[PDB]
RNA sequence: GGGUGACGGGGAAUCAGGGUUCGAUUCCGGAGAGGGAGCCUGAGAAACGGCUACCACAUCCAAGGAAGGCAGCAGGCGCGCAAAUUACCCACUCCCGACCCGGGGAGGUAGUGACGAAAAAUAACAAUACAGGACUCUUUCGAGGCCCUGUAAUUGGAAUGAGUCCACUUUAAAUCCUUUAACGAGGAUCCAUUGGAGGGCAAGUCUGGUGCCAGCAGCCGCGGUAAUUCCAGCUCCAAUAGCGU
């Protein structure tokens, strides 16, 4: 007998047919256009969606007016709209089905660095995210994968204790500047 | 009947060879950056009958 | 044809439960038979002292010596040819030396070229062979 | 000077003897504030001494410039020297323990076990 | 009646809808303390870190006698494919006592730990030499560059953690993370691996060796002197701190 947890799970799924050719080109494609670590960091996304347009079935194959349904259904189209996925307006369910991986991989840290200017290409802001370069709203978010709420998006910008966003310089730097001065000068 | 007396024939005589060197390869992110660059960007020319990754004439 | 009937559960689960033992993968698994012939007694890999290197000769098409090993397990008694995979790697097994033994991939079913071979040596006296195959690793002296 | 300090959920222990609450330390460039530097900021805060003021379970967030802990007011020394845990205590040097070492002491109980009545012979055992 | 690679359950793993299999294993219930039996005390025991026998193992004896029970926690032997330190502490959680004060291998804390799970570095940018293609221009050749991609020169400084390490915090006392000064990158360095490259099935009719041999090959097969299948080098492909059996 122990305090400890032991509830964990797996966040992905990995493919049945392992060389579908158009599937491996696809996911390519998609780890090109967000600069991602690995095939895993797709697989991913594509289960967390998956688990949604399972809530999203389940929830159609009740009756409409069912408490439980309504209920849900409103909550995870509240969490969706939330993460800048789904938009107020289109917020009824049938509408979740229609939804893809792309728009999910848009509302990373990693993307909304490169989409607010501030870094320059995609692989520039996940290494940036990465060397502690940007805060969100107050804290330095070190990870990439940081899904943006639309609500704390136009939060994002430069860590304030940092050479870009406005403080003491890099090593590298200090080590030119003292070279300048001893070395040189 | 046969005896087990060639037991790594092949593996012995074999002409040995030195493995080379080139370089420090990219690894992780970097690495699937550039196979993807290799594929969707930077070629993507007229076609002439089907490709060939590793082709050789 | 079928039983059908709301009532027969009892008739369809029976005749259900008496058909299962023609289903041969199941009797295997359900009777003792198979535990009782498996020299590794219900295990993946089982340890075992190398008493004679053996060649088996190739099923007919293809032409070649094998390469095995007569292998004594510890734990039964039972005696096995393991095949010892990979080129000139024989000359690693000595004799009396304690190799790890897995099964060849196919459950009790023999593969390929061998025949009467359902065992191959994976470890040689705790080193791994694919490490001396290698040159990683050596034998220790 | 370039710290700042603030107070959150604040409660007054009547019956504990004692003021209690969560420090919410804000302290950006620097190296997390020593406990001494903030019982006496504390100190000159409340106008109540550092030696009433017992402060723990500091715990700095990422970025670091935040750390957060609970920390307590006494109403004297006479008091926190009675509902206060003793390492908190010898934290500050007012209250040291034996070093005697736990394993020590049980095998010193293990014989005694041994010996009957003799008060010199279970003074002594080891 | 026999069997069970049978403690029951909560639950676990697969899964369209059904199912299939597993559940010694942290909660609940049971049963047991080498094996069998008998009982004292007590509210409660047929107790085993209580006793009495027998059996089976074993320990001192001055040989008349005497003591023993890790399926507690460490640890050893042995068995085996198959499993951690004779660590620190009563500070938390609870328990026990006559008790605010004593005790707790219950418990917590470190150590080992690729059982497994989450996150996640191994480079980014720039102008160059260039090499290409949507635009504008040009009959074509060539050019103007918002657009860009590959290879180089590391050419350029900038960014950084891994690491080394004062100090704080942490903590029962520590450690670890976190915080933070000071040092800390030109890749010859701080070097990514495991498996493949005939089909199934992603990826060489490349080059060298062997010649039904050595060997590969889950299956179909390849090998008998132009091996896309063997051993090698080169390149390529898959997943990637993992991947094979
Ligand atoms: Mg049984
Ligand atoms: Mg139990
Ligand atoms: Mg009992
Ligand atoms: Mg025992
Ligand atoms: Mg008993
Ligand atoms: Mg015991
Ligand atoms: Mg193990
Ligand atoms: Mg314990
Ligand atoms: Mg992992
Ligand atoms: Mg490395
Ligand atoms: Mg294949």
């Amino acid at each position: 007998p122990v305090a400890r947890s032991w509830v964990c799970r797996k966040t992905y799924v990995t493919p049945r047919r392992p060389f579908e050719k158009s599937r491996l080109d696809q996911e390519l494609k998609l780890i090109g256009e967000y600069g991602l670590r690995n095939k895993r960091e797709v697989w991913r996304v594509k289960f967390t969606l998956a688990k949604i347009r399972k809530a999203a079935r389940e929830l159609l194959t009740l009756d409409e007016k069912d408490p439980r349904r309504l209920f849900e259904g409103n909550a995870l189209l509240r969490r969706l709209v939330r993460i800048g996925v789904l938009d107020e307006g289109k917020m009824k369910l049938d509408y979740i089905l229609g939804l893809k991986i792309e728009d999910f991989l848009e509302r990373r840290l990693q993307t909304q660095v490169f989409k607010l200017g501030l870094a320059k290409s995609i692989h520039h802001a996940r290494v940036l995210i990465r060397q502690r370069h940007i805060r969100v709203r107050k804290q330095v978010v070190n990870i990439p994968s940081f899904i943006v709420r639309l609500d704390s998006q136009k939060h994002i910008d430069f860590s304030l204790r940092s050479p870009y966003g406005g403080g003491r310089p890099g090593r590298v730097k200090r080590k030119n500047a003292k070279k300048g001065q001893g070395g040189a000068g | 009947h046969g005896s087990l007396a060639r037991v790594g024939k092949v593996r012995g005589q074999t002409l040995k060879v030195a493995k080379q060197e080139k370089k420090k390869k990219r690894t992780g992110r970097a690495k699937r950056r550039m196979q993807y660059n290799r594929r969707f960007v930077n070629v993507v020319p007229t076609f002439g009958k089907k490709k060939g990754p590793n082709a050789n004439s | 044809g079928k039983c059908r009937g709301l009532r027969t559960a009892r008739k369809l689960r029976s005749h259900r439960r008496d058909q299962k033992w023609h289903d041969k993968q199941y009797k295997k698994a359900h009777l003792g038979t198979a535990l009782k012939a498996n020299p590794f007694g219900g295990a993946s890999h089982a340890k075992g002292i190398v008493l004679e290197k053996v060649g088996v000769e190739a099923k007919q098409p293809n032409s070649a010596i094998r390469k095995c090993v007569r292998v004594q397990l510890i734990k039964n008694g039972k005696k096995i040819t393991a095949f010892v995979p990979n080129d000139g790697c024989l000359n690693f097994i000595e004799e009396n030396d304690e190799v790890l033994v897995a099964g060849f991939g196919r459950k009790g079913h023999a593969v390929g070229d061998i025949p009467g071979v359902r065992f191959k040596v994976v470890k040689v006296a705790n080193v791994s062979l694919l490490a001396l195959y290698k040159g990683k690793k050596e034998r220790p002296r | 000077d370039t710290v700042t300090i603030r107070t959150r959920k604040f409660m007054t222990n009547r019956l504990l003897q004692r003021k209690q609450m969560v420090i919410d330390v804000l302290h950006p460039g620097k190296a997390t504030v020593p406990k001494t530097e903030i019982r006496e900021k504390l100190a000159k805060m409340y106008k109540t001494t550092p030696d009433v003021i017992f402060v723990f379970g500091f715990r700095t967030h990422f970025g670091g410039g935040k750390t957060t802990g609970f920390g307590m007011i006494y109403d004297s020394l006479d008091y926190a020297k009675k509902n206060e845990p003793k390492h908190r205590l010898a934290r500050h040097g007012l209250y040291e323990k034996k070093k005697t070492s736990r394993k020590q002491r049980k095998e010193r109980k293990n014989r005694m076990k041994k010996v009957r009545g003799t008060a010199k012979a279970n003074v002594g055992a080891g």
